[PDB]
RNA sequence: AUCCUGAGUACGACGGAGCACGUGAAAUUCCGUCGGAAUCUGGGAGGACCAUCUCCUAAGGCUAAAUACUCUCUAGUG
RNA sequence: CUACCCUUGGUCAGGUUGAAGUUCAGGUAACACUGAAUGGAGGACCGAACCGACUUACGUUGAAAAGUGAGCGGAUGAACU
RNA sequence: UGAGUAGCGAAAGACGGGUGAGAAUCCCGUCCACCGAUUGACUAAGGUUUCCAGAGGAAGGCUCGUCCGCUCUGGGUUAGUCGGGUCCUAAGCUGAGGCCGACAGGCGUAGGCGAUGGAUAACAGGUUGAUAUUCCUGUACCACCUAUAUCGAUGGGGGGACGCAGUAGGAUAGGCGAAGCGUGCGAUUGGAUGCACGUCUAAGCAGUAAGGCUUAUUGGCAAAUCCGGUAGCUGAGCUGUGAUGGGGAGAAUUCGAGUCGUUGAUUUCACACUGCCGAGAAAAGCCUCUAGAAAUAGGUGCCCGUACCGCAAACCGACACAGGUAGUCAAGAUGAGAAUUCUAAGGUGAGCGAGCGAACUCUCGUUAAGGAACUCGGCAAAAUGACCCCGUAACUUCGGGAGAAGGGGUGCUCUUAGAGCCGCAGUGAAUAGGCCCAAGCGACUGUUUAUCAAAAACACAGGUCUCUGCUAAACCGUAAGGUGAUGUAUAGGGGCUGACGCCUGCCCGGUGCUGGAAGGUUAAGAGGAGUGGUUGAAGCUACGAAUCGAAGCCCCAGUAAACGGCGGCCUAAGGUAGCGAAAUUCCUUGUCGGGUAAGUUCCGACCCGCACGAAAGGCGUAACGAUUUGGGCACUGUCUCAACGAGA
RNA sequence: UGAUAUUGAAAUUCGGCUUUCUAACCCGCACCACUUAUCGUGGUGGGAGACAGUGUCAGGCGGGCAGUUUGA
RNA sequence: GGCCGGGCCACCA
């Protein structure tokens, strides 16, 4: 559940906190980490191309098994673990080969499951098949887009989607954004939701567990000069003073459409959302 | 108070030296003005 | 004059450039895109264009000299 | 030099307060809930080093092309290096 | 010229003796004084001979100079083990082939380079004018070589291997004491026979150790007896040896004692343990698995750095410049303390002096009576201040406010809380919060105009809108390639608002955005009816209307935490709640009340809002503030009104 | 946003429209090899497909950025 | 001015 401090101080204040308390182990699993270092939202050219990003703590990658591809073989629960790279835990599962993998946490996964995936595993929270094979209206996650490629859609914490139907070799999948689409009928999905559902509900309270984070402060650019932003200048405070407000780049930021034309994509999406 | 130069060996070596200069084409121009020139001192 | 004589070439449209020339009565030369010939009864130019006449024979290549310059060298000059 | 960032190191005399939890003693059908103890949280408090630069005095052909004296803000953090 | 004028760069010196042509300034001595969480000692960077000795005094040195970081001459830096290379990787840089680009070039794979980190064998003593874990002496260790009698990965696995805070312990360093033992001294100032110190000794090699942790079968590219699945290891310190050696308070090359108590780390065990969320490098060295294919003795061990300065007279500041410069060592008295004051170790007396004791300037101390009358403003100063014990309001988000406020105590001696003793005064010095009432702004810690602005400005946690289905959107780049992200709608970008509480009204006509209708309009292109020039014509050539032909625009709808607007019959609609002479009110010192003897400021009201108003948010709001504003207590040379004293 | 080139085969329906196909082109998809390699190239599947992307031409938007004007 | 029913397009003394 979700923690609420006391307001011993005025950073204190409204603060909240998830427990942990689905944690089942605190350290991680040596084989199955890796650097990360930070870009500081820093491209290949050494230039900041994503503002707002820097500092924070210092995280190692956990090498997550997206793909789901070791079919027929058995995997025990060992533990769920924090994962400082998403919003889900992970679970660590051992294969009954001996093979220890991490996956994304479902909701309700316990320590001592058995999750296994195929074409013939059964439908249980955990399991992962491809779309052909769960039936409509079951809530998936961790859907692949292309087969074999790994899982890349509702990973995050509390995601899931839900099967709607089977048109040829595509499958109808209703999105966690309302989104309406075809996939794959190939793609393999994992059974269940993403867990952690409560990641959602934390006050951080404070601007430095931000910068904790790796979040740099953002200033509006109503208190910027016109050399910097569109909405730069002005005596005293001002309006926007134009028909739209606009991004530091001079593009319209209050509705304009963004998704470009002519995707491979548009005969696949049967309604949109966001 | 802190003053703008702070001397750094490596540092002087790394960015003025002669292998920085033949490292690029307009380090190479660099030379060649200074040799043209009759520089004693082509770099550091 | 029986056969041969440089083909995605010449050329044309659109967009440009180079020609003293700003697209103009703009020939002549070149580039991109797209189209695209004729075969000595042939082809090109003579400042739009047509006919006659006149001159030439593209779409392969090579070529000294007269010309440009002086970090220099040798001998000199103002 | 300066701004931000990346990798890898270093530093923060002392004093104060006393969050969550835990234990005990109650209390209960159970659970709330109460008291003591313990516990040691915090961009927490006072205050050296250290980092600043609010006021004032001095300096203004300066000791100094931005400083000095006296107080002053922060001082386990969005810290300083 | 100004002019023998300003200055001569933070400070304590005095005298004796010496040297010399010349001495406040050089050397030596005694006394005095300053620093001492450092003005002491040692590393790093940087400098690059400034280091040492002898000689010198033209210039340099803010004076002098016999002296010198200056000049001349000659010297000085010694490593198998220290730091670096012959080891390892991070960021980053580079990059065979490769991808991309008018050229030049950009990017990138394997690979490589690259410490600020990982690995890694030496300690004690002595010695020089100048070097020393480097030279010498003593005692070691490591790698390789030879001589005299299983090995295995450029493979697998393990390990290396890691945050932050707090707690209780072990041990040791160090401090203090008694003098146990030893070594000096026992003093003409009244007295005593007591006063002053020392009490050490490494690596290595042995032993020990408080503690701390904890059989079978079958995926890791082939195999595994290893790892994975299933049914004992570490460890500060101690003791001995090292060493009948060395060092020693001292005594005359010889001799000279190394113990008891107490305290006890900031060091180490050790990121051991516990807790927490923000979840805390890599690679090699190393161990092991598989495929696969000894001791002893003697010897050998390279390159680079090594002087000196180094919180500065040698570095960065043009200077022998009141500034800047990473780490380490951390004594005594007092104390919570690395605060304070005085001292130790050790260093230093500051590269102009001598007088005088005017004005004036600067720094400092005191001040009758009064006590903010000063002034824009209590600016500055004064006052408060440590510890122990009582006691403590409105308000509140129940944490706070709070050290609220306001009181009391403190020296020394003796007896077991009392009894006394002394002063004007007992935290007797130094250092150590002033407090209260009220209003505006911003919630808060934080950030800002390096060098006239620190704030009410920025940020912020929180809110909302919007974009984005992943080769995401957004962003850098011509591209390749990247960031976003090794993320995936509980996510990422952009706008606005700015904790929290109660809330956030009306208008979609206009503009923007989003979606509809394919009706009008339009380009390239297609389509060729027709015509002019020329040759009755073809033909060549210059033009040329039917019509087909996208988006946009026009049209329709929606959308205000979009841009905006919120009346004077007109409109799209005419301001809801709340607030209001306000950081907004021109008139204006509005009017009334409060506060003062007197109040253009302030507080509370009124509404007549020139010209408030609901996320360019409205109204409140505990806590917070080197913020702005009004009042009060304390307190004072701020003032009446100036006087005296100290120093420059 | 349209035409055209790259750019191919069949149909349906009114020079177009629409559907289907695979073989060009594409895949920051999978596996395989070069090869101890998250680059690249090749191979094989899968996806997509005459679209997309790119060239040329044309119309539109375009203070994002630029050169300038804004009298006496 | 073009075209269509006022709207789009066009206009280098
Ligand atoms: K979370
Ligand atoms: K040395
Ligand atoms: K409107
Ligand atoms: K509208
Ligand atoms: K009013
Ligand atoms: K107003
Ligand atoms: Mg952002
Ligand atoms: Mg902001
Ligand atoms: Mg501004
Ligand atoms: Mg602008
Ligand atoms: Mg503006
Ligand atoms: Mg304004
Ligand atoms: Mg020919
Ligand atoms: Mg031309
Ligand atoms: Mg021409
Ligand atoms: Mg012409
Ligand atoms: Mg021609
Ligand atoms: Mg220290
Ligand atoms: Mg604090
Ligand atoms: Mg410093
Ligand atoms: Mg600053
Ligand atoms: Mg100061
Ligand atoms: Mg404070
Ligand atoms: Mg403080
Ligand atoms: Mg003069
Ligand atoms: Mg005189
Ligand atoms: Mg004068
Ligand atoms: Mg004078
Ligand atoms: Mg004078
Ligand atoms: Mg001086
Ligand atoms: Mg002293
Ligand atoms: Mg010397
Ligand atoms: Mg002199
Ligand atoms: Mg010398
Ligand atoms: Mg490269
Ligand atoms: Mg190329
Ligand atoms: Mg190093
Ligand atoms: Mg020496
Ligand atoms: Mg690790
Ligand atoms: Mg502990
Ligand atoms: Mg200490
Ligand atoms: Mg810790
Ligand atoms: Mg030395
Ligand atoms: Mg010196
Ligand atoms: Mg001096
Ligand atoms: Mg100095
Ligand atoms: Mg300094
Ligand atoms: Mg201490
Ligand atoms: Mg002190
Ligand atoms: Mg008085
Ligand atoms: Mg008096
Ligand atoms: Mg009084
Ligand atoms: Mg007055
Ligand atoms: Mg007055
Ligand atoms: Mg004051
Ligand atoms: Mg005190
Ligand atoms: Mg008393
Ligand atoms: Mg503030
Ligand atoms: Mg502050
Ligand atoms: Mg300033
Ligand atoms: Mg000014
Ligand atoms: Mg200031
Ligand atoms: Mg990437
Ligand atoms: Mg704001
Ligand atoms: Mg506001
Ligand atoms: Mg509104
Ligand atoms: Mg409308
Ligand atoms: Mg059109
Ligand atoms: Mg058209
Ligand atoms: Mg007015
Ligand atoms: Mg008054
Ligand atoms: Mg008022
Ligand atoms: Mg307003
Ligand atoms: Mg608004
Ligand atoms: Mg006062
Ligand atoms: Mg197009
Ligand atoms: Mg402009
Ligand atoms: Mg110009
Ligand atoms: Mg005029």
């Amino acid at each position: 559940a979700i923690k609420k401090y006391k307001p011993i101080t005025n950073g204190r204040r409204n603060m909240t906190s998830l427990d942990f308390a689905e944690i089942t182990k605190t350290t991680p699993e040596k084989s199955l980490l890796k650097p990360l270092p930070k870009k500081a939202g820093r491209n290949n050219q050494g230039k900041l191309t994503v503002r707002h990003h820097g500092g924070g703590h210092k995280r190692q990658y956990r090498v997550i098994d997206f793909k789901r591809n070791k079919d027929g073989i058995n995997a025990k629960v060992d533990s769920i673990q924090y994962d400082p790279n998403r919003s889900a835990n992970i679970a660590l599962v051992v294969y009954a080969d001996g093979e220890k993998r991490y996956i994304i946490a479902p909701k309700g996964l316990e320590v001592g499951q058995i999750v296994e995936s195929g074409a013939e595993a059964d439908i249980k929270v955990g399991n992962a098949l491809p779309l052909q094979n769960i039936p409509v209206g079951t809530v998936v996650h961790n859907i692949e887009l292309k087969p074999g490629k790994g899982g890349q859609i509702a990973r995050s914490a509390g995601a899931s989607a839900q099967v709607l139907g089977k048109e040829g070799k595509y499958v109808l999948i209703r999105l966690r954004s309302g989104e309406v689409r075809m996939i794959l009928s190939t793609c393999r999905a994992t059974i269940g939701q993403v867990g952690n559902l409560q990641h959602e509900l934390v006050n951080v309270g404070k601007a430095g567990r931000s910068r904790w984070k790796g979040i740099r402060p953002t200033v509006r650019g109503s208190v910027m000069n016109p050399n910097d932003h569109p909405h730069g200048g002005g005596e005293g405070r001002a309006p926007i003073g134009r028909p739209s407000p606009m991004s530091p780049w001079g593009k319209p930021t209050l509705g304009k459409k963004t998704r470009r034309g002519k995707k491979s994509s548009d005969k696949l999406i049967v309604r949109g959302r966001k | 108070v802190k003053r703008t130069y702070q001397p750094n060996k490596r540092k002087h070596s790394k960015v003025h030296g002669f292998r920085k200069r033949m490292s690029t084409k307009n380090g190479r121009k660099v030379l060649a003005r200074r040799r043209r020139k009759g520089r004693k001192v082509l770099s550091a």
